RNA sequence: ACGAGCUACCCAUGAGCAGUUUAAAAGAACCAACUCAUCUAUGUGGCAAAAUAGUGAGAAGACUUGUAGGUAGAGGUGAAAA
RNA sequence: GUUUACCAAAAACAUCACCUCUAGCAUUACUAGUAUUAGAGGCAAUGCCUGCCCAGUGACACCAGUUUAACGGCCGCGGUAUU
RNA sequence: AACUAUUCCAAAAGUUAAACAACUCAACCACAAAGGGAUAAAACAUAACUUAACAUGGACUAGCAAUUUCGGUUGGGGUGACC
RNA sequence: AGUAAGGUCAGCUAAAUAAGCUAUCGGGCCCAUACCCCGAAAAUGUUGGUUAUACCCUUCCCGUACUACCA
């Protein structure tokens, strides 16, 4: 069929890892350390961010799912 | 002497050959090169065949000589016919020429119940026989040999002594 | 990979130090590349049998590029390497030194190939009254087969045979493996005469 | 500096959508095509080529819709008609003489014997008879309606051989396909839209053509009647 | 990166002329690490490992100044980091 | 390297065209705002490194116009005047 | 309608029309299009017409060959009805 | 030259491989064929062909384009002539 | 003015082996003419030099042709 996206307009992929994390049995040095870019260092990756107490504002929309009222049944409004 | 039979001289040389029953007590044909080589055994083993492959004892052979009737020089010289009549005919025979002059010629030996040693020494007549249209050293006149039965294949013999 | 050499001279430095580049020094020319030589081929040991190659603990030497993508990878074969040399040469001193080995040579497993898959014609003429013998079987298969076999290699079912009909032989190569070919036993054709009747009719 | 393109929508919709005209600047922003530029301003409506598209995967049967209105749609020489059934509206190509208030059928079930051409139906190669005109060929099974789709132009199926249908464009180009892919029987719309007169120099301007520019460029040898032999039929089918 | 005479000839105009390697995608083994990596490599790199008869004596045996290459670097130091622990 | 705040063209987003004549908002007609600059006279270190006065052509369109963005010199742009 | 802002506003360019040419097709131009479509050009509405010529050159075919609404071309000497 | 496009060779990847023109003149054989009067060797020491997308080296054609110049004497230069 | 360039039977062409066609002259065929068939004659613009001539060069003569521009 015909997709009605468009490769440039939607959201690029991730880049590509570093070569350091595929040899196992090996730390990447990264520069997270230092909490800026630096060129020559490999790219951190960061666990999903984790807010320990939620926030109405600035929190993620909850699943429709998680609604209490949610249903299987499929009801026309 | 045209560059395409040079070629095809230099492959039938190419060809790979040994000497001798290889360790393999059967073997394919197409894994090993070419055995049979002795004049006294082919002629024996023709008989032989006879045997195996029940026919007639009489049976002319007809010898195919792969004959370098070529690169004597850069011009190559022409087919001839000369006629020797052989110590021991068969019940002055002129030699014929291939059609395709594709340097093999079909030349009746002797029959198949003469003795290996009077067929063996219309052979040697044979080759000098051959060389004779063109006797210079300059050029080998034979390459390879083939002698076969009315109802055998040929084999490969070892000329290269009886050359001489 | 290219090889290239400047057309202009470098002046010398001989005293372990780095020499004068100028630009006229950046002017090469191509003497020779690699990828239009005529290659050369590759030496490997085989760690298993392979159909056509040689067997199991062999030398064989392949071409380089077939090495690379289906032997090594697969496990068929291993870097055919001094040190590797010598572990496949003491392995046959085992089993031979007790007759163990029963591998065959290069081109013997192939002979068992072809005779797994193959039948024999055994033609014979009426004319005269025959009686099959080893000897006898041996010749259709250098003619018909194109099998150069041994006369004591062929086992016959030691029955005489004076008729056409469908038998059975057995062939063993090396003393080894005994392979039991269909037999088919009909009357006798030239090849002339047989290939033009069918061949060229058909 | 790159630049967005406009087509950023994802989910299908019926109502026009907006639309940004480029002038023939390419991402970069230098003109790549010339004579386009300065046009009245278009809305664009999401139309759907694919003539086979259930509702659900439960039920991949044939399906009968029913068409609502025929519209102008400024994008395309062609009239499409608003079409609905079950719980969806699509924009598909209208054909030569289709009108409000009909019913369109969609199938795939490739007949042995035949089926009947409608002027609206769209039915697999396989299935429609050999002299069957036919608009919105699929070149390959699911990718979708790519070839005769402006107006007037309407291609003639010619053969079926070996499980394979062969179709002449309007270009008079044969086309061989799949026998399963998708099409449609009938002219499209706005027939006389080749006979159409352009009354002045300004009604190429609101189409959205520039004038030409004006160095005198002399003819090469490239000019003079051209006398060719037609090139042998494309084929899509992979023979294995 | 170079400079070259056309034509062979010294007389003969002077052209900037660039000479780029031929390069191809294989996945390689390594025993060490028994993971497979798909790496660019040229065929003097294929030579080079049927030379040391092995990928990972090929990593092993040359220098760095030889190898040339970050990825072969962090390659042999996952190796070597590898037999040492 | 730096320049499309003037200008050529284009993409966005806005804003103007009163009266009069005609079934007409028809690249029709008369005439302002508005936009170009035909002819002549002053001016020629001038009010002005291209203007003033009179007179002219278009004035519901291929029209004028504000804000902001895009194309950069082996190029950009051009209803070709190099 | 447009152009040499600052010596040329024109008979120059554009233009509706006609004609030639190149392309069977997908995720940034052409185009969210598909030969009644879209580009590279010539000539200028309408009306009556657009004659002859592939030798050369160019293009196509990439071979013979085919093309001028492709670049271009489209004849002498002598005599002859009182003058 | 680069670059774009066309074509070939090399590199690279893959596929298949052990081969055909009698005729009995005599004559055996109930047939089907046979025997005497040929039934070789060989395929090529690898060979042959295909190869989408990318892409390297070396050539071919075309487009586009780069570098550099355009002699002298002359009753002023050009033109004719001369060196 | 300069430069270029040509002359051949009565006419027009090709060769310098001076030929071919037509015209002209004579004869045949027909009632006569023409067509047609047969036979004959015919020339290298001019002067000089080119072993000697001709295709060449030179002299004389006729006629043909291009160009004559920047201020
Ligand atoms: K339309
Ligand atoms: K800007
Ligand atoms: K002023
Ligand atoms: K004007
Ligand atoms: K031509
Ligand atoms: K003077
Ligand atoms: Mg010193
Ligand atoms: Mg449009
Ligand atoms: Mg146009
Ligand atoms: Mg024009
Ligand atoms: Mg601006
Ligand atoms: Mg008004
Ligand atoms: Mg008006
Ligand atoms: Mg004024
Ligand atoms: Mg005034
Ligand atoms: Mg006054
Ligand atoms: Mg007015
Ligand atoms: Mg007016
Ligand atoms: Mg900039
Ligand atoms: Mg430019
Ligand atoms: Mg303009
Ligand atoms: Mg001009
Ligand atoms: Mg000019
Ligand atoms: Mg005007
Ligand atoms: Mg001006
Ligand atoms: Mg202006
Ligand atoms: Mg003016
Ligand atoms: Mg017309
Ligand atoms: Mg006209
Ligand atoms: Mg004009
Ligand atoms: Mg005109
Ligand atoms: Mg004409
Ligand atoms: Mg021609
Ligand atoms: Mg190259
Ligand atoms: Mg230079
Ligand atoms: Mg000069
Ligand atoms: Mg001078
Ligand atoms: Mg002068
Ligand atoms: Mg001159």
């Amino acid at each position: 069929a015909y997709e009605w996206g468009v490769r440039s307009t939607r959201k690029p992929e991730p880049p590509p890892l570093d070569r350091v994390y595929e040899i196992p049995g090996l730390e990447p040095i990264t520069y997270a350390g230092k909490m800026h870019f630096m060129p020559g260092l490999a790219r951190p990756v960061f666990p999903p961010w984790d807010p320990g107490w939620t926030h109405p504002k600035f929190r993620r929309l909850p699943p429709l799912h998680e609604h209490p009222l949610y249903k299987d049944q499929a009801c026309y409004v | 002497a045209s560059d395409e039979k040079k070629d095809d001289i230099e492959k039938i040389k190419s060809y790979p050959f040994m000497e001798g029953e290889p360790e393999d007590d059967v073997y394919l044909k197409r894994l090993y090169p070419r055995q049979i080589y002795e004049v006294e055994k082919a002629i024996h083993l023709l008989k032989k065949f006879q045997v195996l492959d029940f026919t007639n004892p009489n049976q002319g052979v007809y010898l195919d000589l792969t004959l370098d009737m070529t690169l004597g020089k850069k011009k190559k010289v022409e087919p001839f016919a000369s006629v020797l009549s052989l110590p021991y005919p068969f019940t002055g025979h002129e030699i014929k020429v291939d059609e395709e002059r594709e340097n093999f010629l079909e030349t009746k030996i002797a029959t198949l119940n003469m003795s290996s040693d009077q067929i063996a020494a219309n052979l040697q007549a044979v080759i000098n026989e051959v060389c004779r249209q063109r006797p210079l050293n300059l050029g080998p006149f034979v390459v390879r040999a083939f002698l076969r039965s009315s109802t055998s294949e040929g084999l490969l013999i070892k000329i290269e002594p009886l050359l001489p | 990979t290219v090889i290239v050499e400047r057309w202009w001279k470098v002046p010398l430095a001989g005293e372990g130090r780095k020499p004068r580049l100028h630009r006229r020094h950046r002017v090469y020319k191509l003497v020779e590349d690699t990828k239009h030589r005529p290659k050369d081929n590759l030496e490997l040991v085989l760690t298993q049998s392979v159909e056509e190659l040689g067997v199991r603990g062999d030398l064989v030497s392949v071409k380089k590029s077939v090495g690379r993508n289906r032997l090594l990878p697969q496990g068929l074969a291993v870097y055919a390497s001094p040190e590797n040399k010598k572990l496949f040469e003491e392995e046959k001193l085992l089993r031979q030194e007790g007759k163990l080995e029963k591998l065959q040579t290069k081109a013997g497993e192939a002979t068992v190939k072809f005779l797994r898959r193959c039948h024999l014609e055994v033609g014979m003429k009426n004319n005269v009254k025959w009686e099959l013998n080893p000897e006898i079987v041996a010749r259709h298969f250098l003619r018909n087969l194109g099998v150069v076999v041994a006369p004591h290699a062929l086992k016959l079912p030691e029955e005489p045979i004076t008729q056409r009909g469908e038998y059975w032989c057995e062939v063993t190569v090396n003393g080894l493996d005994t392979v039991r070919v269909p037999m088919s036993v009909v009357n006798f054709e030239r090849p002339k005469t047989k290939r033009y009747k069918y061949w060229l009719a058909q | 500096a790159t630049s967005v393109s406009w087509k950023s929508r994802t989910k299908y919709t019926v109502m026009p959508v907006k639309m940004r005209k480029s002038g023939g600047r390419n991402h970069t922003g230098q003109i790549q095509v010339h004579g386009i530029g300065g046009g009245h301003k278009q809305r664009y409506r999401m139309i759907d080529f694919l003539r086979f598209r259930p509702e659900h995967e439960s039920k991949p049967g044939p399906f009968e819709e029913k068409v609502i209105a025929v519209r102008y749609d400024p994008c395309r020489s062609a009239d499409i008609a608003l079409v609905a059934g079950g719980n969806r509206k699509r924009w598909i190509i209208a054909t030569e003489n289709m009108k409000a208030g009909d019913t369109v059928l969609n199938s795939d079930h490739i007949g042995r014997m035949a089926v009947a051409a409608r002027e609206g139906d769209a039915h697999p190669l396989g299935a429609l008879p050999v002299g069957t005109l036919i608009n919105n060929v699929e070149s390959e099974p699911g990718r979708g309606a790519q070839y005769i789709r402006a107006a007037g132009t309407c291609g003639v199926l010619l053969r079926k051989v070996n499980g394979t249908a062969i179709i002449q464009l309007p270009s008079k180009r044969q086309m061989q396909v799949l026998e399963t892919c998708i099409a449609t029987v009938g002219r499209v719309s706005n027939v006389d839209h080749n006979k159409r007169v352009i009354g002045k120099a300004g009604r190429n301007r609101w189409l959205g053509k520039r004038p030409n520019s004006g160095l005198w460029q002399r003819k090469g040898g490239w000019a003079g009647r051209k006398i060719r032999p037609l090139p042998p039929m494309k084929s899509y089918v992979k023979l294995p | 990166l170079g400079h070259r005479y056309v034509n062979n000839d010294k007389l003969s105009k002077r052209v900037r002329k660039v000479w780029k390697p031929q390069l191809f995608q294989r996945e390689l083994y390594s025993e060490i690490l028994d993971k497979r990596f798909t790496v660019t490599v040229t065929m003097r790199t294929l030579d080079l490992i049927d030379q040391a008869c092995g990928f990972d004596f090929y990593i092993l045996k040359t220098p760095k100044e030889d190898l040339c290459s970050k990825f072969g670097m962090d390659l042999k130091r996952g190796m070597l980091l590898r037999l040492a622990r």
